């Protein structure tokens, strides 16, 4: 059955866009990640590096 | 803006790329934003298939 | 073979439109690597310029990759730890070492291969 | 059956791991009052109670 949508309808009946994102658990090589960090480089003093 | 109906909900598969979640939880255009299982911030420190 | 009669490969598990498959098929400009459900009927024909008959239908795509005396074009294929690895060299006695080219994170099983030719 | 009424209450407060044997009696509405809460002050202000 078709929705009836009009700009004068109630807020409860107003349209709403819902996006559900689902990520599967770890069972394969990981291909989606995010940015981690970046930092300027220094020299001639012993520091911790990654 | 063109979205499918609830009965004909479309599926978009995203993989093999870098995901930027910082825009998602820092945008005021979303009235409802809730994550089940994992905290939204820590999602920027994990990887999935 | 000092020509392009042999160009690419067909590769994967038992090809019956099930499980998965691998192309690793290249056309000079693009080394296109798709792992879609390519329905291979009976034809590993080279696409020459007329058309490309290697596949009948493509159901579910999952991966895509794009990149760039005689000569001995030599290759080595491995699949281990869920990674597909290819090594190659261009220039039978003598000793030479092989250098990595790509590292595909696919992880699918493979038990069969064919040459286009 | 006729018992708990706004007295036996838990805390969903986060971003501050408490040391062992500590009393977290901060009965305050949780808000950052800065950028990391909807980008303005007063929003995402939920009391973790
Ligand atoms: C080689 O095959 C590819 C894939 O069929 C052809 O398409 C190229 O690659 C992708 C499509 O998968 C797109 O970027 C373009 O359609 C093409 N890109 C470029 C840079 O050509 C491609 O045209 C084929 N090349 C030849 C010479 O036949
Ligand atoms: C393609 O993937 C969908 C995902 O649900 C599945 O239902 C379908 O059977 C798959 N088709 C083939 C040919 O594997
Ligand atoms: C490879 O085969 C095993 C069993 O033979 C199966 O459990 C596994 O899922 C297969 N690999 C993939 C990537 O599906």
């Amino acid at each position: 059955q078709s929705y009836g949508f009009q700009p004068t309808y109630g807020v409860g009946y107003q349209p709403y866009r819902v996006v559900v994102l689902s990520f599967e658990l770890l069972h394969a090589p990981a291909t989606v990640c995010g940015p981690k960090k970046s930092t300027n480089l220094v020299k001639n003093k012993c520091v911790n590096f990654n | 803006t063109r979205f499918a109906s609830v009965y004909a909900w479309n599926r978009k598969r995203i993989s093999n790329c870098v995901a930027d979640y910082s825009v998602l939880y820092n945008s005021a255009s979303f009235s409802t934003f809730k994550c089940y299982g994992v905290s939204p911030t820590k999602l920027n420190d994990l990887c999935f298939t | 073979e000092k020509s392009n009669i042999i160009r690419g490969w067909i590769f994967g598990t038992t090809l019956d439109s099930k499980t998965q498959s691998l192309l690793i098929v290249n056309n000079a400009t693009n080394v296109v690597i798709k792992v879609c459900e390519f329905q291979f009927c009976n034809d590993p024909f080279l696409g020459v310029e007329s058309e490309f008959r290697v596949y009948s239908s493509a159901n579910n795509c999952t991966f895509e990759y794009v990149s760039q005396f005689k000569n001995l074009r030599e290759f080595v294929f491995k699949n281990i730890d869920g990674y597909f690895k290819i090594y190659s060299k261009h220039t039978p006695q003598g000793f030479s070492a092989l250098e990595p080219l790509v590292d595909l994170p696919i992880g699918i099983n493979i038990t069969r291969f064919q040459t286009l030719l | 059956k006729v018992g708990g009424n706004y007295n036996y209450l838990y805390r969903l407060f986060r971003k501050s791991n408490l040391k062992p044997f500590e009393r977290d009696i901060s009965t305050e509405i949780y808000q950052a009052g800065s950028t990391p809460c909807n980008g303005v002050e007063g929003f995402n202000c939920y009391f973790p109670l």
